[PDB]
């Protein structure tokens, strides 16, 4: 009997081989309103298992591996480094006898080019086109080591390392776009590699930038068989509708469009059209 | 008119001018107020290439030198020059892939993608006093984004 | 022997410069020439790799210098000319010492400091540079202003914002200091855009069958748009005797981007085909496309 909060995939837990990996009990701060030091002085105990891939019974994780490999550490699990063969889903849990509360999270190990290929699903940060200076992070990055040693963080656009281009500077952890263009589009990878107990590790993350529309055009909606068509102007996060109707709502077809700027038009055939988008509701009749 | 021309002034995204240099040869640098007038003044002749959904072909002429630009190969690499012309011929309607780019023109800032060789642009290069060429490259050390302004 | 390089770059008296050869990279082995120039850098004007290094330069340097790379088999070489000029009064610069660049008003844009690339340090780092407008100096706090590298990033232009600016950095040559002076104007333009054309006229309609006649496509746009007829799911040819298009445009003094974009379709004598395909209009940027037809 417990409280099966099933699997949390508010991960980005896929992770290249021979990297580290860290991954905190999901349970605390978010399934469960405290964290581990008031759980331990509650008297419950944390718990660790999965199953492998291609695979039902769930097994113990094994933490006497060569090289303490596989370690736990109070709430964070830690790969030191993944192996391909981790690849699964692991479940941490909390019990009492009179408690039960687990989840567990998907970690799937991949394999990488020279050039930073995989079928990583990459996470997708958007830009503001012409808009100052706008930075990236490396992510995914804190708790691998203290402030103690400083690693090498390499920045790389494709397979090319960031060195001496136009409007893009380097500054560390961070990644700085000076007055964003179209032009600065595409996968960009932070290599960040630091030293541990006289082995060195790297720590690798890899991210489409797309550049977007800018907030100063971010516009209610533009109105334009018969077709109602409208112009959503991009803004971030917002729910774009349209609809005829007659008084309340002969067949119909929709056709979202997209631009470079991802600035929406959304065409929709057949008496008023409306649209709504964040900034706006409007409607139009017809002739 | 079988084509429609404008006569516009380039310029790159840090603000340098392009000026020709010793002929079939343009390159681009920082000018100062009183050499304004050396500038390229350009014919932009909207001519015929493929349809596209968002960009505009267009063919980029200097004004009365008869030169137009042209991509072509060169040690079988895509190469950029001054190709020079009969006017009473040109401009044509349906240009020689060679002489046609790809205007991708966004909050008035432009690219020409060469239709020759697809993700080819015109570049400048961050340096002064460099002349233009034809990079295999968006974003990095190579400037590919420009400005216009008209006459 | 020569060829001129006839373009006077101005630079900053009491203050260092650097020219280079201007060459096409294919460059060699290149001398420096009055109207040679000294070997040791000591003596205030030098060569020091294949660059004419003026340290610092004083007016009287004004003038033509040569450059000469040669290689026995070819040596033609070239010449170019050098204005220092002192300060106007009441001036922390001189006018024929400016760059002028522009920006427009509404974006964020960033001015550059040109002539700058030969006094970095050993990583290829620029010294940092000090913003100024109009002799006044910079508040760089990242809200109205940015300093990095080169650039000057200026943030919500407006009119305010137009002035002559400086930008200024300290060389280190042989363990005296030395200052660097570029002058940029800063004249602001219209606002840039997101516009995508609007098509007039045709309108999605009919019209009566004839057996030269005429056929219009009114866009309204920027001039940089364009306006095209399209039948039967092809375009108009060159090679097509029936059927001509003549592209018109009329500007706009009040809006530029909102200004008249005119093709005529010039059929000339009807044939059946033209009864059972609508004629479609396409207005198309960068930013988006509108379609319009006529029936006959
Ligand atoms: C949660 O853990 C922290 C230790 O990091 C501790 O300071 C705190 O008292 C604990 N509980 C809370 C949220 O008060
Ligand atoms: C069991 O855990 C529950 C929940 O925290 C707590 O109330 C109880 O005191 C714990 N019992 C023991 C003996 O740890
Ligand atoms: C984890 O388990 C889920 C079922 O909850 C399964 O669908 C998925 O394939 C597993 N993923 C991994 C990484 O093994
Ligand atoms: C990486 O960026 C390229 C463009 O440079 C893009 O075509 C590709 O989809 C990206 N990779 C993945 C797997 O999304
Ligand atoms: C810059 O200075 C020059 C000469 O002193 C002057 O002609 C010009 O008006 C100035 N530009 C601006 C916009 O301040
Ligand atoms: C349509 O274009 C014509 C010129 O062909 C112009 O006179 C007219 O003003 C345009 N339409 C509108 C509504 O301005
Ligand atoms: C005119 O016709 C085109 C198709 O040729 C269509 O896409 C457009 O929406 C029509 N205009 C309107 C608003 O009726």
């Amino acid at each position: 009997r417990c409280d099966d909060w099933g699997l949390d995939t508010m991960r980005q837990i896929q992770v290249f081989e021979d990297e580290p990996a860290r991954i905190k009990c999901p349970l605390f701060e978010h399934f469960l309103k405290f964290n581990y030091s008031t759980a331990h002085s509650a008297g419950l105990t944390l718990i660790w298992y999965w199953t492998r891939q291609d695979r039902d019974l769930e097994e113990p994780i094994n933490f006497r591996l060569p090289e303490n490999r596989i370690s736990k550490e109070k709430d964070v699990l830690w790969f030191r480094p993944t192996l391909l063969n981790d690849t699964g889903n692991y479940t941490c849990m909390l019990r009492n006898t009179t408690y039960c509360s687990k989840v567990a999270f998907p970690l799937e190990v991949v394999q990488k080019d020279s050039c930073f290929n995989s079928p990583m699903k990459l996470p997708v940060h958007k830009l503001y086109i012409e808009y100052g200076i706008q930075r990236i992070t490396c992510p995914n990055v804190d708790g691998y080591f203290p402030s103690s040693v400083k690693p090498t963080i390499t920045w790389y656009m494709g397979c090319y390392k960031i060195q001496n281009f136009n409007n893009v500077i380097p500054e560390g952890m961070n990644l700085s776009f000076l007055i964003a263009l179209i032009s600065n589009n595409g996968n960009y990878t932070c290599v960040v590699t630091y030293p541990e107990n006289g082995r060195t590790f790297h720590l690798t993350r890899t991210l489409t930038v797309k550049v977007v529309g800018s907030p100063k055009n971010a516009v209610p909606p533009v109105i334009h068989l018969i077709p109602c068509t409208v112009y959503f102007s991009f803004l971030m996060d917002s729910r774009n509708e349209v609809w005829w109707t007659i008084d309340g709502k002969v067949t119909i077809n929709e056709s979202i469009s997209h631009s470079r700027t991802e600035d929406e038009t959304r065409t929709q055939i057949l008496y008023v059209c409306h649209a709504r988008s964040a900034k706006g509701e409007v409607a139009k009749a017809a002739k | 008119a079988p084509v429609r021309s404008l006569n516009c002034t380039l310029r790159d995204s840090q603000q340098k001018s392009l000026v020709m240099s010793g002929p079939y040869e343009l390159k681009a640098l920082h000018l100062q107020g009183q050499d304004m007038e050396q500038q390229v003044v350009f014919s932009m002749s909207f001519v015929q290439g493929e349809e596209s959904n968002d960009k505009i072909p267009v063919a980029l002429g200097l004004k009365e030198k008869n030169l137009y630009l042209s991509c072509v190969l060169k040690d079988d690499k895509p190469t950029l020059q001054l190709e020079s012309v009969d006017p009473k011929n040109y401009p044509k309607k349906k240009m020689e892939k060679r002489f046609v780019f790809n205007k991708i023109e966004i909050n008035n800032k432009l690219e020409f993608e060469s239709a020759q060789f697809p993700n080819w642009y015109i570049s400048t290069s961050q340096a002064e006093n460099m002349p233009v060429f034809l990079g295999g490259t968006k974003g990095g050390q190579d400037i590919t984004d420009f400005t216009m302004q008209f006459v | 022997k020569e060829r001129e390089e006839k373009i006077i770059l101005v630079s900053s008296a009491n203050e260092i410069d650097v020219r280079p050869c201007p060459l096409n990279p294919n460059e060699g082995t290149i001398t420096w020439y009055k109207d040679p120039v000294s070997t040791e850098q000591a003596s205030r004007i030098h060569q020091h790799k294949e660059k004419l290094w003026f340290v610092p330069a004083k007016v009287e340097d004004s003038g033509h210098y040569y450059c000469v790379v040669r290689n026995s088999s070819y040596c033609l070489r070239i010449k170019i000319s050098a204005k220092f000029v002192e300060n106007e009064p009441n001036l922390c610069y001189n006018a024929q010492a400016i760059f002028k660049q522009k920006l427009p008003v509404a974006g964020d844009g960033g001015l550059v400091c040109p002539y700058m690339e030969f006094f970095k340090n050993e990583n290829n780092e620029l010294p940092k540079l000090q913003w100024y407008k109009d002799c006044k100096p910079l508040l760089l706090d990242n809200i109205h202003f940015s300093g990095v590298k080169d650039r000057l990033i200026v943030m919500n232009v407006a009119e305010k914002h137009r002035g002559n600016y400086t930008c200024h950095a300290s060389y280190t040559y042989l363990g005296k200091q030395y200052p660097i002076t570029r002058v940029i104007e800063f004249i602001t333009l219209e606002e840039n855009k997101p516009t995508r054309p609007v098509i007039v006229s045709p309108a999605n309609e009919t019209m009566e069958v004839d057996l030269q006649i005429q056929l219009i496509c009114n866009v309204t746009g920027q001039l940089s748009d364009i306006a095209y007829w399209k039948w039967n799911g092809s375009v108009i040819d060159e090679d097509d005797p029936v059927l001509g298009e003549d592209y018109y445009s009329v500007e706009n003094p009040a809006n530029k981007r909102r200004s008249t974009l005119i093709t005529v379709l010039n059929i000339s004598e009807i044939e059946s085909r033209f009864y059972k395909h609508p004629f479609t209009c396409f207005a198309k940027n960068t930013h988006g496309i509108d379609a319009a037809y006529i029936q006959l």
